[PDB]
RNA sequence: CGCGACCUCAGAUCAGACGUGGCGACCCGCUGAAUUUAAGCAUAUUAGUCAGCGGAGGAAAAGAAACUAACCAGGAUUCCCUCAGUAACGGCGAGUGAACAGGGAAGAGCCCAGCGCCGAAUCCCCGCCCCGCGGCGGGGCGCGGGAAAUGUGGCGUACGGAAG
RNA sequence: AAAUACCGGCACGAGACCGAUAGUCAACAAGUACCGUAAGGGAAAGUUGAAAAGAACUUUGAAGAGAGAGUUCAAGAGGGCG
RNA sequence: CCGCCGCAGGUGCAGAUCUUGGUGGUAGUAGCAAAUAUUCAAACGAGAACUUUGAAGGCCGAAGUGGAGAAGGGUUCCAUGUGAACAGCAGUUGAACAUGGGUCAGUCGGUCCUGAGAGAUGGGCGAGCGCCGUUCCGAAGGGACGGGCGAUGGCCUCCGUUG
RNA sequence: GAAAAUCCGGGGGAGAGGGUGUAAAUCUCGCGCCGGGCCGUACCCAUAUCCGCAGCAGGUCUCCAAGGUGAACAGCCUCUGG
RNA sequence: CGACUCUUAGCGGUGGAUCACUCGGCUCGUGCGUCGAUGAAGAACGCAGCUAGCUGCGAGAAUUAAUGUGAAUUGCAGGUUGAUCAUCGACACUUCGAACGCACUUGCGGCCCCGGGUUCCUCCCGGGGCUACGCCUGUCUGAGCGUCGCU
């Protein structure tokens, strides 16, 4: 659910989520556009999860 | 590809064959007991004759007597080195040596149907009682053992040709006279049988 | 159509991921007999069922 | 106009994917699988189609339970015992 | 870290779950490393973490059921998981006891007329 | 009017079990054609066969005479050889078609109801203790419950049986 | 119970059987591809060499394709190639 | 792999509008003729009648060759590379091929409702899988306002969840 | 010349509320606080993404609809777009 | 002289016959004779560092534990206190399916119990367990101007 993602992203990455938007891809896997609450820089936490 | 080809017919690709071979073919031909006996009486008879055994193809030029009857010490044997040395001294070994020369490849589809190797029929050793003669002789190529009370027509005259080189034992050779009888005395080990 | 069911969209999702060529390290194997992908499924030619 | 033109009007499906047998033979108006008969408790199989049976019998699928029953038979369906350790 | 099953079965209920929630975090870092493009040294490790999750969860799930079929051992009604699975027909059989029940009339026939070891002369 | 019995049909996410579907060569129960044959064809034949439907099992079904017989008699069932392409059936046309005896493979027998006798002497289940079994069984211990006189259990079944 | 049946199932052993248009429809990614709305219909397709040693290098060409060189008993075996 | 002696057969092909596969002559032939049309320079590039850009000339002419959808398709979308095959000339182009990318909803739909209809149960039928039937031969309601007897949470306060 | 979900107004008046107050029960009035899951969403939609074996002159449900001539959504010509 | 055409041969093509091979069939024989509400057969969809299919397996997903075995796996990387293989007894086993809460949309619940939103507090959120039909034994609860009974 959008609820299950929010409580996962909150617990995995010590952050909070403003809203979640979910689409299922043509590939069959689900993609989640996890809009963070604006008291967190997504670029500074994208570096924390370890993407570059 | 198959859409509109042709299925039913002996000539059609895919298809069945003409008159498909059935398993209720009469595979087995039964022979009369009297006729069966008068194959073995004739087969043993040609075995004694020297000319027929050489015409059959056996190297018996140097064999002692041509009903090669040996002692009952031969039925006590348990090793092939004992069985070899006997066939050297009876001078039957040149026939075993001939079987080794005849060990070659089969020609045809038999080689992919568990009939790979073909060799020649060597001397036939007929014994009364087994105390190891079969163990001692079975490993030598060409030699087929026989019990005297159970003599086979497929083994005494292989191919349908008569005069396979028979090596007898002492006790084996005397029991013949009672198995098939003589002409004044009927068989005692057969319920009703005279020689033809 | 645009209006899909989750079962049909899952069916189409599988038939996309099956419609890719062979990896070119598969033909360098020992007991290798595969030249190309025989079950490749074009969208003009073969119409996927349904 | 019974052939080439009449083919054009084909844009609404009778059958869909049946959810027992997976075949595209589940009629939508009759609501019954023309392959297996889904609403029927019993699997639709007929002895006049020997070829149709060998398509969809115990040799077709995994036998993900029935393969281990063959493995578990030939020791006598033993349970609870483990072998002696190191 | 090489993780075996020998050295986990002596460990605690609270001990295993934290080691699982360490491997889940380690695998969470490797799945990212496949997508961020590089490190073949890391990509070959993701199997070693996937199978070591399977090792710890087995040792968790084994000690669950050892304790359960120890708990229900002497009990007469036990869960359908813990009851002996054979073939269905083999569960529907008569007991080891019920097959060995003779009627009173049949026990008398065994008693008064027991089957004798005999031999006859020629 | 109420209250207790019983009988009768109800309801339960009641305590605990059980059935369903598949496989389907073989097996049992039904249902059941027309090709074809008769140089036509309708009865027949194909054929109680295919298809259809149900139910199983490691085998199934059958089975201890309401039998064969007409002998100087045999003795459950099943299967093999033979009887026998016979007796018989049949537009007495095409075709169909057993059985007993005999020789073998195997071989094994049995239980009730009824009639009666013993104080229901019988059974299922729940609580605790105690062995104990991955076929839930064994021994206790309970003004613990229930089934059952509209009949449980022991003796006993046509080869007779029971009591003294 | 036993003697009895068993073209399905799980293991096996064998053959005067077939030898890739044969033998199962299927020796191979075969009940696969493909076809039909569906019931269902239903293929074709084995062989480099002992070992990839699968042709480095140089050269003409936009490349595909060649020319020398090389590997091998053999390219007169050059990756659908005995 | 074969000679001789026996043994056995799925044992000899020109035909069957035979079966399967292969290849010819016809033949570099028929053909590539529906809806008015192309032209000039330039660019990239080995390569241009066809690509792209510009300029010109035309067409569809709002019941369109336009801008959006429903069915159906299912990645055809988009970018970048490729020029073997395919696109019945060609190709630097493409819906081809090969690598990656792309569909974000309380408010738009589905979901909800019932329509014609479909279809369990009870009942009836049926050798049987089942069929009929849908209010009919049915003990077909598991809902709420009120009252003592009690358990409960908060200073059991008096109320919530209840029996 | 559709039914149902859903929604509302009324008629009754069983009840309920507090005893001059920090009034009560009560409000379809104004604001405040929290929440709204699941699935579909790309593109083509036809002289080339559909169905007629094909980029097949066939077939295939709609919406928007400029200027001139004219009775005109006719034909002819033009703008936007192609 | 020609070109062209025909015949024969050499070589080269087109083509895949022939022969030689055979981890496949076919047939007979033998021993066994085992599916499922403890979720079968069948189906769907996932699962590999690089993977489409085939095979294998099930969110522990080309496998886990134990056992035997004793150094590999291999297309390419990469990393004996047991590599890997077989064995398989322990554990685990997504969705549909007899298919089971009601529907087949993955659409709606009902009830009990946990954890967040908390500060059991009723909505909300997540988790967990029940929630099918037919039927046997007992159990509980009420039904009947059923047959009686006593007050």
């Amino acid at each position: 659910n959008k609820h299950q993602i929010k409580q996962a992203v909150k617990k995995l990455y010590d952050i909070d989520v403003a809203k979640v938007n979910t689409l299922i891809r043509p590939d069959g896997e689900k993609k989640a556009y996890v809009r963070l609450a604006p008291d967190y820089d997504a670029l500074d936490v994208a570096n924390k999860i370890g993407i570059i | 590809h198959r859409s509109g080809q042709g299925a039913f017919g002996n000539m059609c690709r895919g298809g069945r064959m003409f008159a498909p071979t059935k398993t209720w073919r009469r595979w087995h031909r039964r022979v009369n007991t009297t006729q069966k006996r008068y194959a073995i009486c004739s087969a043993l008879a040609a075995s004694a004759l020297p000319a027929l055994v050489m015409s059959k193809g056996h190297r018996i030029e140097e064999v002692p007597e041509l009903p090669l009857v040996v002692e009952d010490k031969v039925e006590g044997y348990k090793k092939t080195k004992e069985a070899v040395l006997l066939l050297k001294k009876l001078k039957a070994w040149n026939d075993i040596k001939k079987v080794y020369a005849s060990q070659r490849m089969r020609a045809g589809k038999g080689k992919m149907r568990n009939r790979r190797r073909i060799q020649r029929r060597g001397p036939c050793v007929i014994y009364n009682e087994d105390n190891g003669i079969v163990k001692a002789f079975r490993n030598i190529p060409g030699i087929t053992l026989l019990n005297v009370t159970k003599l086979n027509i497929l083994k005494l005259a292989p191919g349908g040709h008569v005069g396979r080189f028979c090596i007898w034992t002492e006790s084996a050779f005397r029991k013949l006279d009672d198995l098939y009888g003589t002409w004044r005395k009927a068989a005692s080990l057969k319920s009703n049988y005279n020689l033809p | 159509s645009s209006h899909k069911t989750f079962r049909i969209k899952r069916f189409l999702a599988k038939k996309q991921k099956q419609n890719r060529p062979i990896p070119q390290w598969i033909w360098m194997k020992t007991g290798n007999k595969i030249r190309y992908n025989s079950k490749r499924r074009h969208w003009r030619r073969t119409k996927l069922g349904l | 106009t019974k052939g080439t033109s009449s083919f054009g009007k084909r844009r609404n499906k009778t059958h869909t994917l049946c959810r027992r047998c997976g075949s595209k033979a589940y009629h939508l108006q009759k609501s019954t699988c023309g392959k297996c008969g889904y609403p029927a408790k019993r699997k639709r199989k007929y002895n006049w189609s020997a070829k149709a049976k060998r398509r969809n019998t115990t040799g077709t699928g995994r036998m993900r339970h029935l393969k281990i029953v063959y493995r578990r038979f030939r020791h006598g369906f033993r349970e609870g015992t483990t072998p002696k350790p190191k | 870290a090489k993780i075996k099953a020998r050295d986990l079965r002596g460990k605690k209920k609270e001990e295993l779950l934290k080691q699982l929630d360490d491997l889940k975090v380690e695998l969470s870092q490797l799945r990212v490393a496949k997508v961020t493009g590089g490190a073949a040294s890391k990509l070959s490790k993701i199997r070693v973490v996937r199978k070591s999750i399977a090792r710890v969860l087995t040792v968790i799930n084994q000690t669950q059921k050892e304790n359960l079929r120890k708990f229900y051992k002497g009990k007469k009604y036990k869960p359908l998981d813990l009851r002996p699975k054979k073939t269905r027909a083999m569960r529907r059989r008569l007991n080891k006891h019920e097959e060995s029940l003779k009627t009173k009339k049949q026990q008398r026939k065994e008693r008064l007329y027991p089957l004798r070891k005999y031999a006859v002369k020629a």
